[PDB]
C-alpha cells in the first residue's frame, strides 16, 4: 500500500515535470526567435548600404 | 452516493433556514443551468448562492468547474463564477487581481443592484474607482475559502492524481459531529476536517430521526450546508448580502 | 518451519486469471486497505475480486 | 447511483406527465414514510402509487421491503403494501387469496373510496361479496407484475445470492432505447430487459440535452417511469383508476 502512494505521486510529479519542461522550451525558442528578430533589424542599414 | 448536489433538493431542505429563491427564479433555473453548463464545456455547475441588492435585483452566483486535482497537498478545483439577475441568462463573473482585492475587501454595506456602478475609495490623495462586479467576485471569493463544504472521505484520489467522487462511501458515521464534515480543499485521508476551524464558527443541528443535518456557518451567516444520511444526499447554499461577522466574540 | 514452505507454495501456484496466488491475495488486500469500502466482505466478491457488469 | 428512490425527485420530474400529488399529502407524506418505515422494520418504503376514487378520497399505496433473493431464476422482492387516505396514517394492504383473485379481476370501474365496500359477483345463483381493499390490492399486484421497472444492470448478486444495487453502475449506454431498463424482478445477467416484452406497450421520450428519459407504459396507461442520466437516478409513479388497457390493439 504504501508503496503503491509511493509510485502515484512519482508519476504525478512526473507529468508535472513534462508540462514545465515544455514550458521551458517554448521559453526558449521564443527567446531565441528575439534575438535572431533583433539582430537582423540592426544589420538593416549595413545591407542597404553595402550589400 | 451522489455525483452532484440537486439544487431541488437543496431548496427543499434548506428552505426552513430561510435559503429560498423566487418561484420564477426557480423555473429559470432548471431551464438555464443545463444550458449554460454544455455551452461551457463544464462537467458540473451548481448554484452558489444569491446576493441581495438595494434595488431588489438580486444576484444568483452559479459555480462550475471540470476536475479537480491535487497540488502541493490542496485539492484545487479550477472553477469558474457566473451571475445573472433574472435567471435566464448567465454573465462571467471574471477574477480580480491581487490588489484589487484589498480595495474590495475594504468595501462594505449591501451591494447596489447596478453592474454598471463603481465605487470609490481614497488613499495616499490617489482615489480608485472599484466596480461592482469586483466587489461580487471578492466577497463570492471569500466566501467560498471560507466553507465550501463536504462529507468528510466522500472525495478519493484515483489514479492519475485527481479528486473524484468515492462512490463506495457509505456515510458518516455520527452526523451530529463536526469531524463528519470538511472542506473541499482538503486532501482525502488528510485528517483535515471543520473541528480544526476556529471553534465556535459552525453550528450543527441533526434530526436523529429522519436524518438529516444542517451545519450553519456563524462567521458568515447565510451559508448553509444540509446532509441527508438515509438518501446520502448533501448540499449547500449561500443567501445573504456577503458581509463577514466581525462581531463573531461577541455574540457567542 | 513450514511458513517458508507455504509461502513458496502460493507463490508458486498461478491464478486461473493471472499468477501467484499470493500476489493476487496481496493485491486484493492492498485494495481493501487503500479504501475501506462499505461491507468490505461483500466488497470482496463484487468489486475486488470481480468487476460489476456496468462499471465503466 | 443512489440507493433508493427519493419521492421529491419523482414528484418532480413526473410532474409534467400529469403525475402529482396534493400539497397536504406531500407535506403528510414527508413526515409519515419514515414514520411507517421504522415502525414496520423495513430496509425501503416508498410511495407506489395514488388510484383516484369517485368520492374523492384516493388512496395512496406505498410499497416496502427488507431483502431480495434469487429463487427459481426470479429475483424475488419479498414486498409488503400499505395505503391511505390522507398522507399521514398507513393501514395494512393485506394480500388476497388466488381463488378471489379472478373474482376481483373481474370487477372493473372505478373504485368507490370506501374502504368498507364490498362489490358482488353473480356465478352458477351463488353470490360473492368481494371487499373494496381486495380489488384494490389485486389492481396494484397486477400493475405491479407488468411494470416494476428499474435500470439494467443496477443491481448485482452477492455471495449470499442476494439482490443488492450495484454501486459502481455507471449509467445506461443508450437511454431511450428500451434495451436500457429491466422488470425489477429479471435476475442480474439475465439479458431480459423491457425489449422482450410485447411490441409497443412502452413508450420511451428522452432529452438527450438534459438527459431524462420518460418511459411510459401504454398497457397500464397512468405508469410513469424516469431516468435522469447525469444524476444517476431514477424512480416510478402510478397514478389512475388502475384498470388494464384492452384496446391496445385498436389504439396503436
Amino acid at each position: 500500500l504504501a508503496a503503491n502512494r509511493s509510485t502515484l505521486a512519482d508519476k504525478a510529479a512526473s507529468t508535472a515535470a513534462t508540462v514545465d519542461a515544455w514550458a521551458e522550451r517554448q521559453a526558449k525558442m521564443e527567446a531565441e526567435l528575439q534575438g535572431k528578430e533583433l539582430e537582423a533589424v540592426r544589420r538593416r542599414p549595413t545591407f542597404v548600404l553595402r550589400e | 452516493v451522489q455525483l452532484e448536489p440537486n439544487i431541488t433538493l437543496v431548496l427543499k431542505h434548506l428552505a426552513s433556514c430561510g435559503a429560498v429563491v423566487s418561484a420564477e427564479q426557480q423555473a429559470a433555473l432548471d431551464h438555464s443551468i443545463p444550458i449554460k453548463r454544455i455551452e461551457a464545456g463544464l462537467r458540473s455547475l451548481t448554484l452558489w448562492g444569491r446576493l441581495t441588492t438595494l434595488n431588489g435585483k438580486d444576484y444568483l452566483v452559479a459555480e462550475g468547474y471540470n476536475v479537480a486535482s491535487s497540488k502541493e497537498g490542496a485539492a484545487v478545483y479550477e472553477t469558474k463564477y457566473f451571475y445573472s439577475q433574472d435567471g435566464a441568462r448567465w454573465s462571467d463573473l471574471q477574477p480580480v487581481d491581487s490588489e484589487t482585492a484589498t480595495r474590495c475587501a475594504r468595501i462594505k454595506g449591501m451591494l447596489s443592484g447596478d453592474p454598471a456602478k463603481n465605487y470609490e475609495l481614497e488613499e495616499k490623495p490617489l482615489v480608485f474607482q472599484i466596480p461592482e462586479l469586483a466587489v461580487l467576485r471578492c466577497r463570492v471569493d471569500a466566501i467560498a475559502t471560507a466553507t465550501s463544504v463536504i462529507p468528510t472521505d466522500s472525495t478519493i484520489l484515483n489514479a492519475a492524481s485527481q479528486v473524484v467522487p468515492n462512490r463506495l462511501f457509505a456515510g458518516a458515521a455520527y452526523p451530529e459531529k463536526l469531524e463528519s464534515y470538511q472542506h473541499r480543499f482538503s486532501l482525502p485521508g488528510s485528517g483535515v476536517t471543520l473541528s480544526q476551524d476556529l471553534r465556535g464558527t459552525w453550528a450543527v443541528q441533526y434530526d436523529a430521526f429522519k436524518g438529516v443535518a444542517q451545519v450553519r456557518s456563524l462567521l458568515f451567516p447565510g451559508y448553509f450546508f444540509y446532509y441527508a444520511a438515509n438518501e446520502l444526499t448533501w448540499g449547500s447554499l449561500y443567501v445573504g448580502d456577503g458581509l463577514r461577522n466581525n462581531d463573531l466574540i461577541f455574540m457567542l | 518451519a513450514d511458513v517458508g514452505q507455504a509461502l513458496a507454495f502460493l507463490q508458486q501456484v498461478k491464478t486461473t486469471q493471472g499468477a501467484s496466488i499470493y500476489e493476487g491475495l496481496k493485491a486484493a488486500l492492498a485494495k481493501v486497505l487503500e479504501d475501506r469500502p462499505v461491507n468490505a466482505v461483500e466488497a470482496l466478491e463484487t468489486s475486488v475480486l470481480s468487476t460489476p457488469p456496468a462499471a465503466n
